[PDB]
RNA sequence: GUGGGAGAGGGUGGUGGAAUUCCCGGAGUAGCGGUGAAAUGCGCAGAUACCGGGAGGAACGCCGAUGGCGAAGGCAGCCACCUGGUCCACCCGUGACGCUGAGGCGCGAAAGCGUGGGGAGCAAACCGGAUUAGAUACCCGGGUAGUCCACGCCCUAAACGAUGCGCGCUAGGUCUCUGGGUCUCCUGGGGGCCGAAGCUAACGCGUUAAGCGCGCCGCCUGGGGAGUACGGCCGCAAGGC
């Protein structure tokens, strides 16, 4: 149980055209991570918030998913 | 908005020797240029409120140096009037 | 006899009724049951048991039918909501996946004061 | 003049010449803007996360410009206005904070 | 002044997805809904549950905090444009240009008024179902104003930190947001918590004073009568000072 930001390279929390590296910040669900599942600051986390939003809107990313078992 | 560019013109044009930036001439050259962006904005956006408290001050802050600038030397005052289509 | 055999089953569970929908690859529905079918009526008839009885009679609806393989979709939250998985998963139909398809606002609506 | 990325995205269904077509007339607005190209990037077929206009898919291109900004907000009005052209975004270019570094 | 930043501070346009509701369609029976339990209610003119499409209004989940911004009211989807405040560094410019501020003028949550729109959900009034010694109130089912937008009024409040603004001084510890640094730390600006000296009737406050001081404004003088009467001013009114 780790972090996000431990595994991963240098990459732009500014991109949103950039999937790859944001799919990472997502739950099961569409749910953008607690920073404490992402161990990211304050001022990082309210970046990639906005990034995020940013490819949702573009549908590069979900707003919402189903949760599978249980 | 304000470029550094279109903004040090205006400087150049009210200093009072080279490199003054500060003087009572400058602050209110620059003062009355940002005054008047202001109020063209509010103009159309009349319902921008905490803009207009912003005018407030901003008038205030030249009447303060002009009334100064007034008391103590009136000859740069009416000078600076008449350059800046005032009072 | 539409020959199915293979689809989806759908569980709506509320703090009131439990309600089972069984439904095509496609999700046109085939049968269905209730607490309310199942002869309950009240309150009662909101009840894991009822659940439980609930999702059995769908699924002996859904064997005339021919259905076999069931992929499992829950909506809802409630005493029983999962009764009804564990009474599907002791039916004999063989249950593929289950997934929680709750919906939940992005916070649009304004709920009833009995919400607030 | 200010450096925005300008997206869109398209229905994918397009053939050479329809496509070739709906880019001819983007190049068209931008040219008719005042709205410089600095560089372009087409990732063209790409699968959606969730579904856009009935499809699982869009065409994606990518444009990095500067332009005036009284001018922008219409410079969009007139990219939307096509049919086809299925999602419009448009940006300020910003500089790239890291992270992890 | 130059350079660097954080931000739900504001105004205008555009735009996105979840959900509710309603319309159309397919499939499909006998219920659904709802409560402590019921009943009103809806459903064979085919509901509920499920799938596809459509229309419309309103509000933005996760991120989100013990967080940020604003003078206060207040302010959370994303994008662009217009714009306000504010922090830091460099020590560059002016040279006391400062503080407070009766009056004035502007802003001012919600409800409320006027004119015109819009109306999905909620919903004062109201029509009902039920509980009870009786609802007429709590619980359930409908529902109109209203809530939403434009313009113009209204000026209230637990408009609260129940703490007026500004400056200097007076141990520290700790958590935190945002700068700069030679970056375990230090230095500046916010937000919190313990606590030195001190203050306090106590509760408590304590570099975000309720401590030690100076300036200026507002306000108090037993409890009711009473935010009443009378008068004045404002207001279409409600009503306000
Ligand atoms: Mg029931
Ligand atoms: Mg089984
Ligand atoms: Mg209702
Ligand atoms: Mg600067
Ligand atoms: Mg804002
Ligand atoms: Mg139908
Ligand atoms: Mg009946
Ligand atoms: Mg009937
Ligand atoms: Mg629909
Ligand atoms: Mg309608
Ligand atoms: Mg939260
Ligand atoms: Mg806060
Ligand atoms: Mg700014
Ligand atoms: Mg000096
Ligand atoms: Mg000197
Ligand atoms: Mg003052
Ligand atoms: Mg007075
Ligand atoms: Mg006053
Ligand atoms: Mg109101
Ligand atoms: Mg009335
Ligand atoms: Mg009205
Ligand atoms: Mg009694
Ligand atoms: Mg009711
Ligand atoms: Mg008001
Ligand atoms: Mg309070
Ligand atoms: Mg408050
Ligand atoms: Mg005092
Ligand atoms: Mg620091
Ligand atoms: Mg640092
Ligand atoms: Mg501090
Ligand atoms: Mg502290
Ligand atoms: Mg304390
Ligand atoms: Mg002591
Ligand atoms: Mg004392
Ligand atoms: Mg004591
Ligand atoms: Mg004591
Ligand atoms: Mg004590
Ligand atoms: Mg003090
Ligand atoms: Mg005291
Ligand atoms: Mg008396
Ligand atoms: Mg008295
Ligand atoms: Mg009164
Ligand atoms: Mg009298
Ligand atoms: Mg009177
Ligand atoms: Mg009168
Ligand atoms: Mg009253």
């Amino acid at each position: 149980k780790a972090k996000v930001k431990a595994t991963l390279g240098e990459f732009d929390l500014r991109d949103y055209r950039n999937v790859e590296v944001l799919k990472r910040f997502l739950s099961e669900t569409g749910k953008i991570l607690p920073r404490r599942r992402t161990g990211l600051s304050a001022k990082e986390q309210r970046i990639l918030a906005k990034t995020i939003k940013r490819a949702r809107i573009l549908g590069l990313l979900p707003f919402t998913e189903k949760l599978v078992r249980k | 908005p304000i470029t550094k560019e279109e903004k040090q013109k205006v400087i150049q044009e009210f200093a009072r020797f080279p490199g003054d930036t500060g003087s009572t001439e400058v602050q209110v050259a620059l003062l009355t240029l940002r005054i008047n962006r202001l109020s063209e904005h509010l103009k159309v956006h009349k319902k921008d409120h905490h803009s207009h408290r912003g005018l407030l001050m901003m008038v205030g802050q030249r009447r303060r140096l002009l009334r100064y600038l007034q008391r103590e030397d009136p000859e740069r005052y009416r000078a600076l009037i008449e350059k800046l289509g005032i009072r | 006899k539409r020959q199915v055999a293979s689809g989806r089953a759908y569980i709506h569970a509320s703090y009131n009724n439990t309600i089972v929908t069984i439904t095509d690859p496609d999700g046109n529905p085939i049968t269905w049951s209730s607490g309310g079918v199942i002869g309950y009526k009240g309150s009662r008839k909101g009840t894991p048991y009822a659940a439980q009885l609930a999702a059995l009679d769908a699924a002996k609806k859904a064997m005339a039918y021919g259905m076999q393989s069931v992929d499992v979709i829950v909506r809802g939250t409630g005493a029983g909501r999962e009764q009804a998985i564990r009474a599907l998963q002791a039916s004999g139909l063989q249950v593929k996946s289950i997934v929680d398809d709750t919906p939940v606002p992005h916070n649009g609506c304004r709920p009833k004061k009995k919400f607030r | 003049m200010r450096r925005y990325e300008v997206n869109i995205v398209l229905n994918p269904n397009l053939d050479q010449s329809q496509l070739a077509l709906e880019k001819e007339i983007i190049q068209r607005a931008l040219e008719n803007y005042g709205a410089r190209v600095e560089k372009v990037e087409e990732l063209g077929l790409r699968r959606l996360a969730y579904p856009i206009a009935k499809d699982p898919q869009g065409y994606f291109l990518w444009y990095q410009v500067e332009m005036p900004e009284d001018r922008v907000n219409d410079l969009a009005r007139e990219l939307r206005i096509r049919d086809n052209v299925r999602r419009v975004m448009v940006v300020k270019s910003q500089e790239p904070f890291l992270a992890n570094a």
